[PDB]
């Protein structure tokens, strides 16, 4: 909801902006941990807002798809202008030194918007202050880490497209879960069908997901530093 | 790098001590000529502030009755050689009824000029001029953070010392007079100053045979400053 | 040459760790204070409560003597050993000699040992600048700053903390020789800079004064708040 | 709203009707005797044989071919590497032509004169002098060298306080040249790719060979080359081969000719041995700071361009800037100039003089670093 | 020969395909029959542990 | 198998391969150091191995290198850089030079300026045979020098050659020559008639233009 | 070639070990002292509670360092107890010094100039432990302090821990209470905070601890509470939950 | 609404801009001309009607030109028209407008003129007779024959207003503007740097008179990458290539150098000293009075009862600029429509006041020496 209100009214109603005349957000940063669903968030806003989302990281291949890597990358100005609905996410000083540069031209030094980057990751303070200046950057949005019912909903949904035994529960596993990624639980849910696969069954019973949460469970070890 | 106290140059000596002489040049100067007649010597104050009271300010103190004194740069430790050197000679009265010659003062202080020892602190920054009358007649000294010592005919330093000793090389013969030594000494003072030359600036610090006591101007100093 | 140890110098003769000492000390809190003819007057600004906790124990202002009366700059601990270092020193004075402990001696005491103590070997230096007001010598009124350096300087009015130079350049621009000897008019000086503090927000403001005879008596934010009453009430008149 | 609206309607409307209301032989015949004219591909020469032409030739990136000449050539000069005219079907010889120079290092000769003289750089009269022996005495007249039996030297290394006339000097030869002037930077050699800069310094002297009796000027020395600096890194490698092939290539196994290249630098001790060595550059014409009445020449420069007032001195000032560079002293002059200008007067004063010396040497030389702290007075 | 490089100079890329036609074709799935290879070097240290 | 020449860089080694080549009437060749390593990659190899065919085919061949340590690297591994066809070009140099297929017919000579960038393989036992250091001008050949200079200008005859070099001490015969020439200039400051010994005098003292009047602290 | 900071400030001006020693203070337990006037609490969190170990300790983060004072704790345990053996030695020399027990205030910035000295000179690695100041005397009663590594510290009714507690203390301020000498109030209030804050289900009591410091007549003891009434304190406050319920 | 005529304005100014023999002559030049008219590329020009010319792989020829064009428009390093036939040169061809000059070159006076400013006006003056005076009316040098100064330097806090003066005077201009940030210039090649500092400022050199400004100068000097092949002395080579440049030889030029940094002291004094920069100037944050003027501009064009004194947002905040008070405005109309209303009311005020200054305005982690 929060980036409905912050990016969906910059593309629904400039009317309501300009109607009492303020200047609409251009950068939200967006921080948290890893597999929180970080591009997953942003790819279901601007496929439902209908904005061309563009994913811009590091590689020659992209420099030579934006222009043919010669100087820089504002020929991404020129592909956001003439796709000025344009949704922009970047990955975690080289990707925020090009996002430097880019903020500096796009705040105020450009035409119609509706053109706004977009950058998640963790480590908020190892990128730039003045980066952080409040005409700079707006909406610093958390991500939670999933709990115990947002790993059951995050479980039906990577559950739910799935065979499943007649007779099943997803609490149990939901609480069996000390916190997981977004993607995580898709592992639990299809190596869990590896091990109804092994067993030659298509339905995938409780005891797959206890050897699936067992086989995730990898993740976090080693007791005996207590320490802290 | 940057080799301090225990290192040479491949020419020449410390980097360090060099870095000292070179912290002589930032403060501010003062001109002693002796005079058979009697050593006198003057200072720029440098007063920045209307609430900076003028005699808070020293420069000049005394030694003993008839010895003054100047400094050049580092405050508190130039007036830790004076008290330090004032018990040397109350040490000199103390056990030869009698007042240590000026110069074996300067030796005094002169041997810890360099017996700084961060082992088995550091090294001072400030250039001294001694003025005093011993059984010589008129006593005018220079010594340096170095320790190299020499008795001085009429010494500037600190700040426009090279103008300053040219042209007082052009006013000086050995037959000055007093009162010809002090305003021609303001006169180069004057010269080399960018202030209005007025009785906040400078003092006076004139020590004779019969006036061995006050070695000082109080408010005719003012008078000898409309005599110009 | 470089902006670590305390020991060597610059190529140009400098000790860039003296100057980031100077640096805490400018980003301190504000505090101002003059000398009256007899009532010497200070205070602290930017009290700044937080709801939960006692202000007994944050006392910025406290006294060596009774003649005397401390005030700092920076941050607090190391002005804390400072001042105990000081009682016992104005106490050992006192011990030794049966004067009143004059603020010259007490800060070439503090000047010195901050001097020294800059000068030995792996000892950070005391990031702190003292405000001393002592009106002794048959009650002259006298109040000394300090430096990071270590020198004790006389003025006659004084701010630190930030924008010290600008209400510094106020009292440049309220130095009046009628403040003192009308030490009524030297309670309107100091509500004058409280009154000229950066926030001026009247009740972060904490003044203590002294009539060279008297204890340190510390005000109230009620005869404060009319000291702001009158202040806008003159400003009113200049209106 | 309804007066942009409504005027921008009647501009619109204005446009509207007007865009409805829309609706040699200087040379032609010679160039139609052009068209039997011929398309003249040049191309580049191996070699030759032996008694007959039976000559060798790439064109550049085609192919490699025995071809012959048109029998209007000179038949002598269509010597090796030599850049000259093909016929496209014949494949004939017609001229030889100069060959490839540079791509853009045909673009630092100066092609022009710049009007430095030598009266402005006053004040280091003994490098005018010397540096009027070097390159000026030989280059114009060989009166006393060639008559004695002596040599005039080769090269001359130049340095100082920055705002001294490097510039002034290098310039200044430049009004007065009688040569073929051409500029150098030291970041010239700064290339991206291997052995580029040493090429470079080929066809620098190649255009120095061509031409006789001209200039050469080196700025910045810095970038070319400190030492010899040896790591398990392999750092400066480039800058290094480019530097000893600009020792190569500038002298030893058949010198220069008539040539003159003059050096500068602000940091004359960072430098090889080869290159301060002599017979490379011989006399080290130094530069000073401006420490007298030179000071008072340089405002007199600096001051007969401009109006003023008569009744000014200039020992005052000059006094008042013992460590002045004359780029300080020029901002003072035109600063008092432009205070002038602040002025609706037409001739300055000299306590405008006083303004600009009070202004830059307190407000631009003492504020530059801020003092915030007395401890030393 | 060489060992690796971080992506430096962009012929050393051709030097580094051109090394591991060697690293593949010296072995391959077709192995080599009778083909003794005989080595020299100066410094072998500076040689790619892949070799 | 090769001489090599190392030392100062004033004592004079154009000087043999310019005496040398002028005396002797073989096929000379010359060669510098950064001409080898080209632009693109493998280009030193066509242009050392053609010299190579060239001089191998002009038998009486003596080849002189100029600035050899351009090329002649004490190389190294390392990661994330390195200027390799340094290394190329130079052990298609040694190679080529010697080893595998010996020629009989190459007579090498080479110039450096300094020693010990290069490798122990560059030289190793008769990859350059002769190890020619280059000495200094002791005294006699300074004044030797300055004689063989002093040949060609006309002297008034009144100088000791032996003061000037039992004054000036360590210098090259570059700088006897500059003595020789600023020393004419000199006599031309006057312009008026031949070399004095004051010619000669003030010639050195610009020469001597070491002037670090540094003397602080040594009073 | 092997120094440290240990003594020096950070570039611009600011400081290195102090804000790592704080880093590593916001990851710990959590403990609080209330405002009481009839004495004070303390609430603490357990640490490490895995089931095969003994519990036998009776005081983990609590110590009672002389008679009428206590104190909670985080940071490094043993250097922890180095402090505490340390502070009932400083305090023991007073009451050997006087017979009479210690004002707290000159034990606290005593111990806070032991720590400052460490901040100062002989770069070491200085203690990263913040802890609290439970007590009372004859001038001002009940009173509570926060130990800082800056040797600074704090005269408090509601203290602060690191990075579990800044809810907590947001929770102190948007609930702080006012006038009330209530203890059994403080103790929902506190289950309230450890019950938000505290990520445990349900506030089990195992990974808790609360222990108080009243006034008994002249002796002024302290309750080192077991752990039924912390049972009855949670069904009590799960009916105060329960209560917050009723508007559903 | 107004919608009418702005949509109607606007089509009828794209139609108007979409509203884009007897000569007999012309057509035999035409006819001169072929059908195919291929491009060429100069290497050089000789005198004699016919220069050396250069095609696309390398075929180069000796060819004349079509003699009613100039050869004048002819430099080495043009693009040309070339015939299939002879070759022969058919015209001069319009240059290759690269991306240096439609990015860099910008064409747009952008933004507010003069009365976007707070605590102005003696930076105004300057800027305006040590730019504007010597651009617009450089007749005061006639008068005396007296040198401009060349180059200018913005310094001070971040958000000052940098890019509001930067965007005043390419508002008020009539040289062409360059606008370049410093962080630019360091890239993952050798010798890079200082060839876009020569095309650059060749570039800034051909067309006109300019005004070349650059900003974050000092981003070159304090930064370090992995993202960068050599290091500082590659850096170095580049702020070497920039000092011939800025204090290069033969006629500099009308190009009107000006810069802006946020500090100054990392920066080399060899670039402080006048002769390249005349005009250091500094920037402070002005005044607590100026404030109510940058609340008058950033609320001028915003619906909005009185609800308010500026004397609370003067007596709440020592550091004052158009970041700061611009902040509250868009924060607090985010207040304003959170709460679905216009004329904005004094508590969007508040929490817009203590959201911008807690937004940055803090410290380090509390307690430090307060
Ligand atoms: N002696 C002088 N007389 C007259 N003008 C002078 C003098 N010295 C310096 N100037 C002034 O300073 C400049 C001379 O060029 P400058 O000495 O700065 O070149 P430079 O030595 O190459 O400096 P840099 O190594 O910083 O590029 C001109 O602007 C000139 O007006
Ligand atoms: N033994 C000598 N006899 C005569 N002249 C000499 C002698 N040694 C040196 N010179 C003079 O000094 C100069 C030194 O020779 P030159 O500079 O051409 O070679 P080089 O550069 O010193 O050799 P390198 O620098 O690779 O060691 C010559 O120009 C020559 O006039």
């Amino acid at each position: 909801k929060e980036i409905k209100e912050v990016i969906e009214l910059p593309v629904k109603h400039p009317e309501l902006f300009e109607a009492l005349g303020i200047a609409q957000p251009k950068g939200v940063l967006l921080y948290g941990p890893p597999g929180t669903g970080k591009t997953l968030l942003a790819r279901a806003v601007a496929h439902h807002t209908d904005c061309t989302f563009i994913r811009v990281s590091g590689s020659e291949l992209v420099q030579k798809f934006i222009g043919e890597g010669a100087r820089m990358v504002r020929e991404l100005f020129v592909m956001a202008r003439e796709h000025a609905p344009s949704i922009i996410f970047m990955d975690e000083s080289e990707v925020q030194r090009t996002m430097l540069e880019l903020l500096n031209q796009l705040d105020g030094f450009e035409a119609t918007k509706n053109i706004k980057v977009i950058m998640a990751t963790n480590r908020i303070d190892i990128l730039d202050s003045a980066l952080l200046r409040p005409g700079r950057i707006d909406r610093k949005i958390e991500f939670p880490p999933p709990n115990e019912e947002a790993r059951l909903d995050i479980l039906k949904i990577h559950s739910r497209k799935m065979n499943l035994t007649r007779g099943i529960n997803l609490r149990k596993i939901a609480e069996l879960m000390p916190g997981a990624s977004g993607a995580e639980v898709k592992g639990v849910c299809t190596e869990a069908g590896m091990y109804a696969l092994r067993e030659r069954r298509v339905h995938v019973t409780q005891e797959d997901f206890e050897m699936a949460v067992a086989k995730v469970m990898q993740k976090d070890s080693e007791k005996n530093m207590s320490i802290k | 790098y940057d080799r301090g106290v225990n290192t040479f140059s491949p020419e020449g000596r410390l980097f360090q001590v060099e870095y000292a002489i070179e912290a002589i040049k930032l403060g501010s100067t003062a001109i002693g000529i002796q005079t058979s007649e009697g050593v006198c010597l003057a200072v720029e104050k440098r007063i920045t502030s209307p609430l900076m009271e003028p005699s808070s300010i020293e420069k000049i103190v005394e030694i003993d009755a008839h010895i003054g004194c100047a400094m050049s740069g580092l405050i508190a430790d130039a007036k830790t050689l004076i008290d330090k050197a004032r018990v040397e000679t109350q040490n000199h009265w103390f056990t030869y009824n009698e007042t240590m010659t000026v110069e074996s003062v300067t030796q005094a202080v002169s041997n810890l000029a360099l017996q700084f020892g961060e082992e088995d602190s550091r090294p001072f920054g400030v250039a001294l001029l001694f003025g005093g009358v011993d059984e010589k007649g008129p006593q005018l000294f220079h010594m340096d953070p170095s320790g190299t010592f020499v008795q001085c005919d009429a010494r500037a330093i600190g700040s426009a010392s090279e103008g300053a000793q040219s042209s007082l090389q052009e006013v000086y013969h050995k037959s000055m007079t007093l009162k010809e030594a002090i305003k021609s000494s303001l006169i180069i003072l004057k010269q080399v100053m960018e202030e209005k030359l007025n009785a906040t600036n400078i003092e006076l610090a004139t020590v004779q045979p019969g006036q061995n006591f006050h070695m000082f101007t109080k408010e005719e100093l003012e008078e000898v400053i409309k005599d110009i | 040459s470089y902006d670590r140890a305390i020991t060597v110098f610059s190529p140009d003769g400098h000790l860039f760790q003296v100057e980031y000492a100077q640096e805490a000390v400018k980003k301190g809190s504000t505090a101002v204070g003059v000398r009256g003819r007899d009532i010497v007057v200070l205070g602290v600004e930017k009290k700044s409560v937080a709801k939960l906790q006692d202000e007994r124990t944050v006392r910025k202002i406290c006294a060596l003597d009774d003649n005397v009366c401390m005030a700092f700059a920076g941050l607090t601990a190391d002005a804390r050993i400072v001042i105990n270092r000081a009682r016992v020193e104005c106490q050992s004075h006192r011990l030794t000699v049966e004067d009143p402990v004059t603020v010259e001696y007490i800060t070439r005491y503090i000047a010195s040992l901050k001097q020294r103590y800059t000068q030995s070997n792996g000892r950070r230096p005391f990031g702190i600048s003292a405000l001393i007001v002592g009106f002794d010598f048959d009650g002259t009124p006298r109040l000394y700053q300090t430096d990071p350096s270590g020198t004790y300087h006389a003025w006659k009015a004084n701010a630190i903390g930030r924008g010290a130079k600008s209400v510094r350049e106020f009292l440049e621009k309220n130095y009046t020789d009628e403040a003192i000897e009308t030490d009524d008019l030297t309670i309107k000086l100091v509500i004058k800079a409280l009154l000229e503090v950066v926030q001026s927000g009247g009740k972060n403001i904490e003044l203590a004064v002294m009539r060279r005879d008297q204890s340190l008596k510390i005000l109230n934010p009620e005869e404060i708040e009319k000291y702001v009453a009158e202040i806008e009430k003159e400003k009113e008149e200049n209106e | 709203d309804d007066i942009q609206q409504l005027l921008k309607k009647i501009n619109e409307l204005t446009g509207i009707k007007e865009s409805d209301t829309g609706l040699l032989a200087a040379d032609k015949q010679t160039l139609q005797s052009e068209q039997p004219l011929q398309v003249a591909r040049c191309t580049k020469i191996i070699n030759a044989d032996s008694e007959d032409p039976k000559y060798i030739i790439n064109v550049k990136q085609f192919a490699k071919f025995v071809v012959d000449l048109s029998d209007q050539v000179a038949p002598t000069d269509i010597e090796e590497g030599m850049r000259v005219g093909v016929d496209r079907n014949k494949y004939q010889i017609h001229i030889p032509l100069p060959p490839k120079i540079d791509p853009t290092v045909t673009m630092m000769q100066v092609e022009e004169k710049p009007d430095v003289t030598y009266s402005d750089v006053g004040g280091c009269k003994e490098q005018i002098e010397k540096l009027r022996e070097v390159v000026e005495t030989p280059l114009l007249h060989p009166e006393r060298f060639v008559n004695l039996g002596i040599e005039p030297p080769k090269g001359v290394l130049l340095f100082g306080p920055p705002g001294t006339g490097k510039t002034l000097c290098a310039r200044a030869v430049a009004n007065r040249t009688d040569a073929c002037f051409i500029r150098v930077i030291g970041s010239e050699l700064v290339q991206k790719y291997v052995g580029e800069g040493a090429r470079m310094v080929r066809e620098l002297f190649e255009m120095a060979r061509t031409k006789k009796a001209c200039l050469i000027f080196f700025d910045e020395i810095d970038a070319i080359g400190g030492a010899r600096f040896d790591d398990g890194a392999g750092g400066d490698n480039e800058v290094q081969r480019t530097m000893l092939e600009l020792i190569n290539q500038l002298d030893g196994f058949d010198p220069r000719g008539n040539i003159k290249v003059l050096m500068a630098t602000n940091r004359p001790d960072t430098l090889d041995p080869a290159l301060m060595r002599p017979g490379r550059l011989d006399r080290k014409i130094e530069f000073s700071l401006p420490d007298l009445e030179g000071r008072t020449h340089i405002f007199k420069i600096h001051a007969r361009s401009m109006s003023v007032e008569r009744d000014i001195r200039f020992e005052l000032l000059a006094r008042l800037c013992p460590n002045s560079t004359g780029a300080e002293i020029r901002s003072v002059c035109t600063e008092a100039g432009m205070f002038a200008i602040r002025a609706r007067r037409k001739i300055a004063t000299e306590k405008d003089f006083l303004e600009a010396v009070n202004k830059v040497i307190k407000s631009y030389a003492k504020f530059s670093a801020t003092p915030r702290y007395m401890t030393y007075n | 020969g060489g060992r690796r490089f971080s992506e430096g100079t962009s012929a050393d890329r051709e030097i580094q395909r051109t090394l591991m036609e060697l690293l593949n074709q010296m072995d391959g799935f077709d192995t080599l029959h009778r083909v003794k290879m005989i080595m020299a070097t100066n410094r072998p240290d500076t040689l790619d542990p892949a070799l | 198998k090769g001489v090599l020449m190392y030392g100062p860089p004033g004592t004079g080694k154009t000087l043999l391969a310019r005496a040398c080549a002028a005396q002797t009437k073989a096929t000379f060749l010359k060669l510098a150091g950064p001409q080898l390593v080209q632009m693109f990659i493998g280009d030193g190899a066509k242009l050392v191995r053609d010299a190579f065919a060239l001089a191998k085919e002009k038998a009486p061949s003596i080849i002189f290198i100029d600035e050899l340590d351009a090329i002649g690297t004490k190389r190294f591994d390392s990661e994330k850089a390195g200027d390799r066809e340094v290394q190329r070009t130079m052990l298609e140099l040694l190679n080529q030079l010697d080893g595998f297929q010996p020629n009989t017919q190459v007579k090498v000579i080479a110039a450096t300026n300094r020693v010990d960038i290069l490798d122990p393989a560059l030289l190793r036992s008769g990859r350059l045979d002769r190890k020619i250091e280059f000495p200094m001008p002791n005294e006699e050949a300074r004044a030797r020098i300055m004689q063989i200079h002093s040949r060609k200008m006309n002297v008034s005859p009144d100088v000791n050659y032996e003061e000037l070099a039992r004054c000036t001490d360590d210098f090259n015969g570059a700088q006897c020559k500059a003595v020789c020439v600023e020393a004419g200039m000199i006599a031309l400051r006057r312009g008026a008639t031949e070399l004095t010994h004051e010619d000669y005098m003030e010639g050195i003292l610009e020469v001597q233009a070491k002037k670090k009047a540094n003397l602080q602290y040594y009073a | 070639r092997y120094d440290s900071r240990t003594t020096i400030f950070s570039p611009e001006g600011r400081l290195y070990q102090v804000e790592y020693a704080m880093e590593a203070i916001g990851h710990a337990g959590t403990c609080l002292g209330i405002l009481a006037n009839d004495g004070v609490l303390l609430a603490a969190e357990r640490r490490n509670i895995h089931k095969l170990l003994d519990e036998v300790f009776f005081s983990e983060k609590i110590y009672k360092l002389n008679e009428d004072m206590a104190c909670s704790v985080a940071g490094i345990t043993s250097d922890a107890n180095v402090l505490t053996n340390e502070l009932r030695l400083i305090a023991q020399r007073y009451l050997l010094q006087y017979q009479e027990p210690i004002p707290c205030e000159q034990l606290v910035t005593a111990l806070c100039d032991i720590k400052q000295a460490y901040t100062q000179f002989g770069g070491k690695r200085p203690f990263g432990v913040s802890l609290l100041y439970i007590g009372w005397d004859k001038h001002y009663g009940f009173q509570l302090y926060q130990s800082d590594p800056s040797g600074n510290y704090g005269g408090w009714k509601a203290t602060c821990i690191g990075n579990n507690s800044a809810a907590a203390v947001s929770m102190l301020k948007q609930d702080y209470k006012e006038g009330e000498m209530t203890l059994k109030s403080a103790l929902a209030l506190a289950i309230k905070v450890l019950n938000k804050t505290m990520d445990v289900s349900k506030l089990s009591a195992e990974k808790v601890e609360i222990a108080t410091l009243t006034r008994e007549n002249g002796k002024t003891v302290i309750r080192v509470l077991k752990q039924k009434e912390v049972e009855q304190l949670i069904k009590k406050h799960e009916e105060e939950e329960a209560k917050a319920e009723r508007e559903k | 609404l107004e919608r009418i005529k702005d949509y109607l304005l606007m089509e009828e100014e794209f139609i108007r801009n979409q509203e884009q023999k007897q000569e007999e002559e012309r057509s035999k030049v035409d006819d001169l001309r072929g059908t195919p008219m291929s491009v060429g590329t100069l290497e050089e020009i000789i005198d004699d009607n016919h220069a050396i010319v250069s095609t696309s792989v390398g075929s180069e020829h000796y060819v004349s030109i079509l003699s009613f064009v100039d050869k004048d428009l002819l430099e080495p390093g043009c693009s040309v028209l070339l015939n299939h036939k002879v070759h022969a040169v058919i015209g001069v061809l319009m240059d290759d407008t690269d991306p240096l000059v439609t990015v860099m070159k910008v064409e747009k006076a952008p933004q507010e003129t003069y009365a976007d400013i707070g605590g102005l006006d003696n930076q105004i003056q300057e800027i305006k007779e040590s730019v504007e005076l010597p651009l617009t009316h450089p007749e005061y040098y006639e008068e005396m024959g007296i040198k401009p100064p060349k180059g200018v330097i913005l310094y001070g806090p971040p958000g000052t207003g940098k890019t509001l003066l930067a965007k005043a005077v390419a508002n008020q201009t009539s040289a062409t503007f360059l606008r370049v940030v410093g962080s630019e210039l360091i890239q993952k090649y050798l010798g890079d740097g200082p060839k876009l500092v020569r095309e650059l400022f060749r570039v800034a050199e051909e067309h006109a008179p300019s005004i070349v400004f650059i900003d974050e100068i000092d981003a070159i000097g304090t930064k370090r990458y992995d993202s960068n092949s050599g290091g500082e002395r590659e850096i170095q080579r580049t702020m070497l290539e920039l000092l011939n440049q800025l204090d290069g030889f033969d006629s500099r030029g009308d190009v009107k150098v000006i810069m802006a940094t946020n500090r100054i002291e990392t920066l080399d004094p060899a670039l402080i000293r006048p002769g390249r920069i005349d005009r250091k100037i500094e920037f402070p944050l002005p005044d607590e009075k100026t404030k109510k003027r940058i609340f008058q501009i950033h609320t001028s064009r915003m619906t909005l009862a009185d609800d308010v004194t500026l004397d609370d947002l003067i007596m709440a905040k020592d550091d004052l600029s158009g970041a700061d008070i611009k902040a509250i405005c868009t924060e607090a109309g985010l207040m304003a429509l959170r709460e679905r209303r216009m004329k904005v009311t004094n508590e969007d005020f508040k929490k817009s006041k203590e959201n911008v200054l807690y937004k940055k305005q803090e410290g380090t982690p509390e307690g430090l020496y307060l």
